[PDB]
Order: structure tokens, then C-alpha cells, then sequence
DNA sequence: CAGGCACGTGTCAGATATATACATCCGAT
DNA sequence: ATCGGATGTATATATCTGACACGTGCCTGGAGACTAGGGAGTAATCCCCTTGGCGGTTAAAACGCGGGGGACAGCGCGTACGTGCGTTTAAGCGGTGCTAGAGCTGTCTACGACCAATTGAGCGGCCTCGGCACCGGGATTCTCGAT
DNA sequence: ATCGAGAATCCCGGTGCCGAGGCCGCTCAATTGGTCGTAGACAGCTCTAGCACCGCTTAAACGCACGTACGCGCTGTCCCCCGCGTTTTAACCGCCAAGGGGATTACTCCCTAGTCT
């Protein structure tokens, strides 16, 4: 069937970052796994914000909570930042 | 005196019924009904008639914005309702209900042209229904009831002097129409510890003197089909009534029969009457009560008058169970 | 009316796809009702995380005269790094190996 | 078939070559009993859950998939496959 | 002498620098699936298994391994000592909690 | 008023049905409180990710007997499955 | 029998377990058949907590649970030990146990 | 109240205490300072967890359920608190 | 003068604080030292009094099994007495460093 | 959707835990 | 052998608990018999992927043997850490007083679920040549007994 | 305390190879444009408990005295593992069958929804 994968995304930010570099087979399927385990972990963790917290919708917020509470100081720091950049440029239309 | 305040809470428990598919709403609105339909008197406030039993908070509400206002805003919205309008005119077909009129409507199929062009898609049950929906919700005068009685007890008779047939329900109780027919038969030969094809001796006298037009469904035990008058070769025919048969041993005869004449208000307080008394009674036969509540052997069964002899109760003639 | 469709990941100037996140979100029994500004913000960090991890990768892959990347690069890049690291502690790379280090007392003493 | 006495197949050759991986001097000539029991053990704390989630699914051939979740559930998160 | 023999400890620091440069199984393939297999038949009998499921198998256990000889050695350079004891192993094995 | 949630009379129930002559303390009850919100919490989540992971959309008692039997060690797994077989049984026969 | 619990045989509710299986989003529809089996796992595994710590508190001629005989029933057994070994329960304590080597002559 | 210096406030009998219930005989010298440093860097990581539950919730007030989430977060489960 | 021999005290005393249930560490400085650490992330917080007192439990739980990991390695050592490379070596091998 | 009642919460007499005096009992110097 | 902490025993606090009183939101709620569809079980076949058997090569495992460097036991020492005692100081308990913010409730309103309708991005299939694996030899570098 | 000899490794160059990357033809999930129900953002209240302060009380903490035992360094014994050479041996690759497991259909058969007294 039509199975879903982050290959085409993950290969162009790396012609994003480096124009003149490759990439393997079984290093896509890592980054693949990588990507759906990180994705996994903030997923549950935000909904587990939600329950706590006696919401019913999950939003930025607890979004951006769950990845201040997941990625360690200054990854952390950088991906809030990206993250709320982002999502002024999106709301902004 | 609550004609207008019922018949708008008559459709709302229909809703629950074909659409939402929720009985434990639907009975409850029922006996709201009903038991505000015999209250004598003008409903003025939702927490005085919050006083009647099986009125809660949701009627209560839902009354007090009804005289408010004439109506009722999700009333009014479902009436509107393509999908719930045409689930609900489906059902009004026998043998159409929920999950019929459900798929029906999800494939399109949503008024009788659309049934009358899908025949292939009708069972014969549904094609039955289909054929006769006129027919079938119209009443039946007590005249033509009486007529239609007598030429069925004519050829159940010519199949055997020994067969016993008793119409049931409103009509024993002597009411002027009726909306089908129960019939009930038993047979000598057969009871509850003793043939199969007594109930088809009679379907077939019963077809080969065109009374019966259609069979529903024909089993050992009950039948269920379609009968109509015949014209005498002049006048308009007869609408088409459904007349259900079903066949009874002799020791549980006349306790179907007290079962099925009714009404339901009046047989709810003799099985009361039966349950102070300590004996239980039931559509088959009556069992007494032990102490610890454990059913002994059936009583045998013989006549009306025993079944009421035997809870120590007056014999009540049909017309006077009204309750 | 029907305008020239932009997928929004190109509104949010974002190489990641936000509907597909919104699309696992909505069905991975998460929360009854997903946001809007969640799957933006959470491709963002993935595609920060995925950057972050791929520049370190390319370096140690131009370190070690490779244009193309496997996955002894990744295992490199993770291990090397400090906060990546403890991000991905408890993860095993397959073909990884093992980071050259060996203790100082079984050194040749001479 | 009736596989037995195959824990023997780990050679010390095989244990040398990991403990070098691992980075150790010189090594024990009783230790390998030792880590062929450990092995033994944590094969059949993975193989266990993988087997039973194999049967769940009602299927007689145990993919990869059902391997790298059952070392997820016990904190590994085998990445590669899948 | 006659022949030339590399000391002992040398022989060690080459091919430590081997296999932990390169990224290979180090153990072979029919010997383990055979063990594989064996282990899996207590549980349920006629299992079949797929060949990805042995290659990831395979990985763990080596990552798995490998990380308890690391915890070893350091537990042996601890003990003031360069050779590793089964009682190292077991003491990491009950400092890290599985014992 | 807050109405509060807790296991406090079923576990009292449990242990008079096990040790008709002892009490327990409020702490104790606040522990086992904690312990039985737990175990259901672990268990419902094995079972919505095995649910998840077999493309399934319901969860009955096939998922919650598979994972009581990853998450209970041996005997206690085998013991917990035979109460809930018993159980399902018993509830499915009236 | 009228309520759900009754009629399995059981002492936990089982239609409160339903109603939280819904609450926690585990799965949008949840089975009648999981609910009566996560209750009976349930009151078994709370069963053999009170009994093991009820033979760990008559012990010490006590008729009253404690948290110290919750954390001996949990600690000096095996397979629970196992099940709750990275779980710390308030005024536990630890239990006695001192080396061999540290005693004395 | 901004407080300059409280690790010195778990003073070297509360180490030996702790240290006499965890299985230990003799103490060297140098033990209390790495013990007040290994405090500090749970206690650290902890309450960050436990200020970011507190703030994600727009409350002032760190309640004792937002210690044990923090808690849970890290693998060490704490029962009796909720 | 009756003086113990140097160990005997260690010896009752590790008895009596394993069947022991006590904090065994002062409320009050804990106390302090939770607010000073917790200021450094958000000024101007307030702890409830439970809390504090689940803080002081994980602590003291996670302190007793430091040094009973400690211990262990000291005993592995040849030596009865606990120096600051055990702690380290039990860190370690823990996964916390 | 609706009553029946199973929990939740609050109260108070009181079994059970705890602390405080004296008489044995066992490891050290 | 005798003297300080563990034991036991009787008694007197004290205290936190389990049986009632009452309020309040969950929850469990017509059965039966005659008709159909429909999942389940069996039976029967098509890919086909993993299993099993036979045979040939050879890299890897197994075995023997000579050391030599490390595991380990014993001795001596010195100073760091234990136990004990007098003195201080700060936790702890118990009040008093204040108010910041947790908790609850009513109210709209902006936001996300949901459904036709549309269409462009991503996936499956299919080339193809270039980074990379491998081989070969020469140059460079690491190690070891010898002087 | 280096030096020549022996061995391990690097570098450079040549050669073949198979999959990384690109292109084409689709499919169906992402995107638009609306409607409609409700989660919660936002004010307003209570009133709980967290904080601040003060005054005994005494038990824990601290500084010092002093003894001794254990960590550590040193020395000597011996033993067993490592490095290397020789001898199996089954790992691995190649081929075949092959056979039931997954994937469909064919037929039937009891379970159950509907449906209507």
C-alpha cells in the first residue's frame, strides 16, 4: 500500500544545510525512526499536559511546554524559539 | 386536556426510536405521554407537572419552553432535518425501522418512489409493506371486523369442529376499531407436552377462500400475513388489513387469550394482584409463589374464570378491562 | 472563489508537512480536539531537531572524506554532542559501532 | 529439528571480539560462561514479549516490527528497522 | 629471538582500535538465528521467523553486550585491576538494576 | 464541594474479604489509592498502543488480557489472566 | 443483580472503569468486555497486595496497616518487587539488610 | 528573602544518617560535599520540572501533584501524594 | 571509662535507622534550600507545605540508594570505607553521567 | 432520561498505637 | 566479671480510625420467536518466502605450548576517622495576624469538528552513472631485542 | 635510550558495481469554503492556606581530645591468559525442492440484528 514515510522532507533539509552531501538507505530509515519516535514522545507528553491539566484541546501552548520539558537547555531554548517564530509567520497569513 | 403539550412530545420519542436509537429515552418520553394525555386538566408550569410520576427535569424544561414559546427550537430543527424527516417517514413502512431506514437514506433511498423503483433491494417482507403502506394505516370499522371474525371462524371451523379461535385485544374488549388482528387457535391433540401442520391446514382454507391475499410469515407456531374483504362484485374493495394467526396449547390457550385481550394498563395490575396473592401469571400459564420466591408447577388451565378464581379475584368481562 | 491552493507548510515557511502532522495528531487518540497552532509549531521543532542532526552528520561525514551519509556519521554526531546525547540516551543505532575511547590506565604505561 | 545445547554457538572467539569492541585489556577464562547466561537471558526477555505480541496480531511469522517494539518496551528503542 | 612476538598488551590496543573503528556484526549469522530460534521454540512451537527480526535481535543484543563491557571494564579499573571478573559483571549488572 | 475520586471503600472491601480482622490506616489507603491509579494507568496505555499498533479502532478484552500479560511478570500474569477469563465468563453467562 | 460489578462476581466497579476508559482517550470505542477484565485484574492484584501486607503487619502484633508494612510486603517479595521496582512509596524505609563483610569478627 | 547559601544547611550528621540507613559503616571526609552536590543537581532537575508544570498552568503556587508528575517524568514514581 | 570500639556504634546505629521510618533530615533547611534552588528558575514562587514534604521523600529515597550503590562498589573495592570515586563510579555506572 | 442508591463528606466513641516507669539479658575491656 | 543499651512487663495517655447521618450526582435500566444478513469455520486452491537438504571452499574456531606480567597474599605505617564530652544554636512547637492567590461560577465568542468539492503533492515504477567498495604495490609508521 | 629489522597501516591509483537520485504517471490526501455547536478566555467573587513574625524549649549540631584501625605503599609467589603456530570444521555460498503460511474464493452454518406482536 501507500505507506508514509519523512524521506522526501528529510532529504530536502539536508540539501537545505549541506548542497553537496549524500545520504544512505539505512541513514534515511534512522532519521525516518528518529523523527517518528521524537514526534511520538511530544505527542504523548502533550496530551498528557492536556489531561493533567483538565483540558480537552491540545495547543501551542502545551506544544511548546512539552518540548521545554523534553529537549534538554539550550535544544530546548532553540526549538521554542524556531517554533514561536514559526508560528507568528503562520498566523500572520 | 393536554392535547397540544402531547402530540409535540408524540414525534419526539420516535426520534430516539428510529434515529438515535436509544430505547431508554424513547419509552420514557412514551409514558410521559401518556400519562400526561390522561391528566383532566391545563398545564400551566413545568414544576407542577414535575408533581406526576415519570416526569423529570428534561421534560420539565422542555414543556416550560414549549408554553413559552409554541414550540421547541431542537424540535424545530429536526423537523427541518432532511435526513432525520425522511429516516422517520421510512419507518412509518412495516418492516422498515432504524437500521433500514438508516442504510436507505444513506444510499439515497429516501420516499416510496424511491422504494417503489428499488424493489431489488426489498426482501418480501419490505415489498409487502411497500405494496400496502395505505392500507395498513388505516382503522378498521367494528362492522367489517365482525364480518371478516365470522368468515374466519366459518373456515376454521370447516378445517375441524375441534379447533378453538378467539379474536383478541380491543376488539374482545369490545372497542370500535382496531389496527390488526390477533388471532388465537389451539387444538385439542396439541399441548405443551404433545402436530406442525395444524396452523397450515388453516392458512390454506383460509387462502383458498381468497380471504387471506399475502403471507408476511408462516410458522409452527404463529403466522403473520395479509386479509382483506371481499367486494360484493359492485362496491369499492376493501382496504387491506395484516391479520396475525398464532397456533397455542390447549393448557396455555386461555391464558394467551387473557394475555392478548388487554389491555396493558389492566394486565399490569392483575399480575400485581397475582404478585400479592403469591402466584405469577404469565402469557403461557400461572405458577404459584413460594416463600423464598421460587415458581412451583404451572396450574392447570382451563377458563378466564379459573385464572381469576385463582389469583381470588371477580371474573371481569373483556369490556371492563380498560384497567 | 477556489484561489490558488498554498500548502500551509509554505504559509509557515516550513519544509516539513503541517497537514500530515495535524493528520497523525487528529488520529493518534491524543486529545478529542487538536488546535491549530500545534502541528506548526511541532513541525518546526522537528525540522529543527532534524537540521541540527543532519548538519553535525554532514560535518562528520566531510570529517571523514565521505560525501554521503551513513549511519557510523549519525551515530558520530549523536554521540559527540552533549545535549544530543542525553536526548538520545537510551537509543541504539544499527551499524553505529562505538565511539573510539579508551581508558587512560590501559595505555601503554612505558 | 528439537534445537538443544546451542548457547554454545556465542564462541569465546565471538565474546573476545565484543569485550575488544568494548574496550577491555586482557580477559577472564571463566567469564565467558558468565556473559553467555546473561546473553540467554536478556534473549528471552525480548523473545518473550515478541512472541506475545506476534499473538496478538493472530500471525505464525515474527517480523521486525514486533522486535523493535518489544525492545521499546523495555526502554531500547532499537532505531534502523522500521 | 627466532621468531618476533609482539608483547603482551599491544596486541590488545591493535584491533581494540579495529573493532572500534569499524561497525560489523562480529557474530556470526547461523549460530545466532540457531540460538534465536531455540530460545523462541520453549514459548511457542513452530514459529517462523522473518530475517529482519534476527538482524534486529542481532543488534541489540550486540549494542546490549557491548555496553555491559564497558560498564565492566569500568568497574574493573575501579577494583584497582585490568583483568575483568565475572563478579565485575555482576556487580554491574546489580548496580544498573537488573539484579 | 469538590467531590473527590478514589478506590478508598473497594479496597476496604478487598482487604475485609482477604483479612476480616485488621485494619489499615489513611496513608495506607492513600498508597494503594496511588498504586491501583497506576497499574490502571500503565495497563489502559498498553493497551491503546497495542490497539494502535494493530491498525484496530476498539478496545476489548483481548487487549487489556495481552497487556496484563507483558506488563505482570510470570506468575502473577498467569494468575491475573485466569481472574479475568473467570470474570468475562461469569459476567457473559448471566 | 442490577449493577454491573454483581453480576461478574466482582468487588471493583466495573462501570466506573468503563467510564474512565472513556475519559482517558485511550480509544475512541472500548469494548463491554474490557472493562469487567481490567476490574478483576485489578482487585486480584490489590487482593494479593493487602494479603501479603496483612502477613507482614500481624506480624508485628499490629492489627493495622502501615506504609513500612505496604513497603516490607512489596520489597521482600519477588515477582512484586519486580513489578514495582522503580517506585518509591512515603514513610517506606528500607529493608534490614546489612553485609556480610561489615560484620563484625 | 533572597537567600545566599542553604546546601550547608543539610548538615554532616543528616549525611551520616542517610548514609547509616542506606548500609554503610565508615564515612570518608570527602563524601559530604560530593552528597550535597549530587542534592543540589537532583533537586535541580526536579523543581525545573516541577516550575514548568506550575507555569504551563498559569498558577503561582507549586502544588505537591506537580512534584509527583515531575516526578513520574523521570521514572521515580512516588506514591502516597496523589 | 568505658569507650566503645570503633565500629559497634555503626553497627547499632545502622540497625536503628533501617527499621526506622523517619525523615532524618531538618524540615526547615530542606525547606530553605528548595526555595533557594526554585527561585533561580521563576521569582517570587510559593510552595505548598505538601510539596515540600513529597520533595524531602524523593530525596531521601534517591540519597538512601546512592549510598547503597556506593557501598556495594566500596565493598567491591576490598574496603569498608566509602570515598567520593564510589559515588562517581555508581553515577556512572547508573546512567546519570 | 429518570429515580435508587452507592459513594463523598462530616462526626464522634473508642480499639489500638505510643510513650513512660520499673525488672532481666546480653555484648564489651 | 560488670556496666551500658536491648529486651520484657505493667500502666497511663492519645489518637487516628471505623461505624453512623446525611447530601448528591452516577448508572442501569420489556423479553421472545420468526425472518434475513454476516462473521466464523471449513475446504480449496495460488504465490512464495522461509525452511530444509546436498555439496564445495576456506576463513574462522579449536587446541598446544612457552612464557611474563599481573592477580594476590603478607607486613608495616601513619593519619584519618571513630567515639566521647562540654557548649552553643537553631529546629520545633505554639500561637498571632495578614492577604495572594487557589478555587468556583456566569458569560458570551472565537475556534475547531464536519462536510461537499477541488487538485496538486507524494508514492510506485523504472533507468544509469558515479561515489564507493575492493585489490594491488609502494611508502610511511609503530614496535621490539640489542648495544 | 636510540637503532636497525620486522610487521602493521596509509596513500595513491586503477577497476567494477549497484543503489542514490532523478523522471514520469498517476491517486488520494491536503486545501477552500462554508455551517454550527461548544471549550474556554475573561471577569467577578469566596475564603484557604501560605507567608511573616515572635516567644519559649531542648535536642541536635559543632568544636575539640584522643585512641587505633584501616587505606595504602612496598615486596615477593605463582599462575593463567596472551601471542603465535598448527589442526579441524562448520560458516557461508551455491543450487535445488517444497510446503505450508498469507491471500483470495466457495460453500455452509450458527450468531445475531430487526421487527412486530
Amino acid at each position: 500500500s501507500r505507506k508514509e514515510s519523512y524521506s522526501v522532507y528529510v532529504y530536502k533539509v539536508l540539501k537545505q544545510v549541506h548542497p553537496d552531501t549524500g545520504i544512505s538507505s539505512k541513514a534515511m530509515g534512522i532519521m525516518n525512526s528518529f523523527v517518528n519516535d521524537i514526534f511520538e514522545r511530544i505527542a504523548g507528553e502533550a496530551s498528557r499536559l492536556a489531561h493533567y491539566n483538565k483540558r480537552s484541546t491540545i495547543t501551542s501552548r502545551e506544544i511548546q511546554t512539552a518540548v521545554r520539558l523534553l529537549l534538554p537547555g539550550e535544544l530546548a531554548k532553540h526549538a521554542v524559539s524556531e517554533g514561536t517564530k514559526a508560528v507568528t509567520k503562520y498566523t500572520s497569513s | 386536556l393536554n392535547g397540544g403539550i402531547t402530540d409535540m412530545l408524540t414525534e419526539l420519542a420516535n426520534f430516539e426510536k428510529n434515529v438515535s436509537q436509544a430505547i431508554h429515552k424513547y419509552n420514557a418520553y412514551r409514558k410521559a405521554a401518556s400519562v400526561i394525555a390522561k391528566y383532566p386538566h391545563k398545564i400551566k408550569s413545568g414544576a407542577e407537572a414535575k408533581k406526576l410520576p415519570g416526569v423529570g427535569t428534561k421534560i420539565a424544561e422542555k414543556i416550560d419552553e414549549f408554553l413559552a414559546t409554541g414550540k421547541l427550537r431542537k424540535l424545530e430543527k429536526i423537523r427541518q432535518d432532511d435526513t432525520s424527516s425522511s429516516i422517520n417517514f421510512l419507518t412509518r413502512v412495516s418492516g422498515i425501522g432504524p437500521s433500514a431506514a438508516r442504510k436507505f437514506v444513506d444510499e439515497g433511498i429516501k420516499t416510496l418512489e424511491d422504494l417503489r423503483k428499488n424493489e431489488d433491494k426489498l426482501n418480501h417482507h419490505q415489498r409487502i409493506g411497500l405494496k400496502y403502506f395505505g392500507d395498513f394505516e388505516k382503522r378498521i370499522p367494528r362492522e367489517e371486523m365482525l364480518q371478516m371474525q365470522d368468515i374466519v371462524l366459518n373456515e376454521v371451523k370447516k378445517v375441524d369442529s375441534e379447533y378453538i379461535a378467539t379474536v383478541c385485544g380491543s376488539f374482545r374488549r369490545g372497542a370500535e376499531s382496531s389496527g390488526d388482528m390477533d388471532v388465537l387457535l389451539t387444538h385439542p391433540s396439541f399441548t405443551s407436552e404433545s402436530q406442525p401442520k395444524l396452523l397450515h391446514q388453516v392458512v390454506e382454507q383460509l387462502q383458498k377462500v381468497h380471504f387471506i391475499t399475502d403471507t408476511l410469515s408462516k410458522g409452527e407456531t404463529k403466522f403473520m400475513g395479509v386479509c382483506q374483504l371481499p367486494s360484493k362484485n359492485d362496491e369499492k374493495e376493501y382496504p387491506h388489513r395484516r391479520i396475525d394467526i398464532r397456533l397455542i396449547p390447549k393448557d396455555q390457550y386461555y391464558c394467551g387469550v387473557l394475555y392478548f385481550t388487554g389491555s396493558d394498563i389492566f394486565n399490569k395490575n392483575m399480575r400485581a394482584h397475582a404478585l400479592e396473592k403469591g402466584f405469577t401469571i404469565n402469557e403461557y400459564t400461572i405458577r404459584p409463589l413460594g416463600v423464598t420466591g421460587v415458581a412451583g408447577e404451572p396450574l392447570p388451565v382451563d377458563s378466564e374464570k379459573d385464572i381469576f378464581d385463582y389469583i381470588q379475584w371477580k371474573y371481569r368481562e373483556p369490556k371492563d378491562r380498560s384497567e | 472563489a477556489r484561489a490558488k491552493a498554498k500548502t500551509r507548510s509554505s504559509r509557515a515557511g516550513l519544509q516539513f508537512p503541517v497537514g500530515r502532522v495535524h493528520r497523525l495528531l487528529r488520529k493518534g487518540n491524543y486529545a478529542e480536539r487538536v488546535g491549530a497552532g500545534a502541528p506548526v509549531y511541532l513541525a518546526a521543532v522537528l525540522e529543527y531537531l532534524t537540521a541540527e542532526i543532519l548538519e553535525l552528520a554532514g560535518n562528520a561525514a566531510r570529517d571523514n572524506k565521505k560525501t554521503r551519509i551513513i549511519p557510523r556519521h549519525l551515530q558520530l554526531a549523536i554521540r559527540n554532542d552533549e545535549e544530543l546525547n542525553k536526548l538520545l540516551g537510551k537509543v541504539t543505532i544499527a551499524q553505529g559501532g562505538v565511539l573510539p575511547n579508551i581508558q587512560a590506565v590501559l595505555l601503554p604505561k612505558k | 529439528k528439537v534445537l538443544r545445547d546451542n548457547i554454545q554457538g556465542i564462541t569465546k572467539p565471538a565474546i573476545r571480539r565484543l569485550a575488544r569492541r568494548g574496550g577491555v585489556k586482557r580477559i577472564s577464562g571463566l567469564i565467558y560462561e558468565e556473559t553467555r547466561g546473561v546473553l540467554k537471558v536478556f534473549l528471552e526477555n525480548v523473545i518473550r514479549d515478541a512472541v506475545t505480541y506476534t499473538e496478538h496480531a493472530k500471525r505464525k511469522t515474527v517480523t521486525a516490527m514486533d522486535v523493535v517494539y518489544a525492545l521499546k518496551r523495555q526502554g531500547r528503542t532499537l532505531y534502523g528497522f522500521g | 629471538k627466532k621468531p618476533h612476538r609482539y608483547r603482551p598488551g599491544t596486541v590488545a590496543l591493535r584491533e581494540i582500535r579495529r573493532y572500534q573503528k569499524s561497525t560489523e556484526l562480529l557474530i556470526r549469522k547461523l549460530p545466532f538465528q540457531r540460538l534465536v530460534r531455540e530460545i523462541a521454540q520453549d514459548f511457542k512451537t513452530d514459529l517462523r521467523f522473518q530475517s529482519s527480526a534476527v538482524m534486529a535481535l542481532q543488534e541489540a543484543s550486540e549494542a546490549y553486550l557491548v555496553g555491559l563491557f564497558e560498564d565492566t571494564n569500568l568497574a574493573a579499573i575501579h577494583a584497582k585491576r585490568v583483568t575483568i571478573m565475572p563478579k565485575d559483571i555482576q556487580l554491574a549488572r546489580r548496580i544498573r538494576g537488573e539484579r
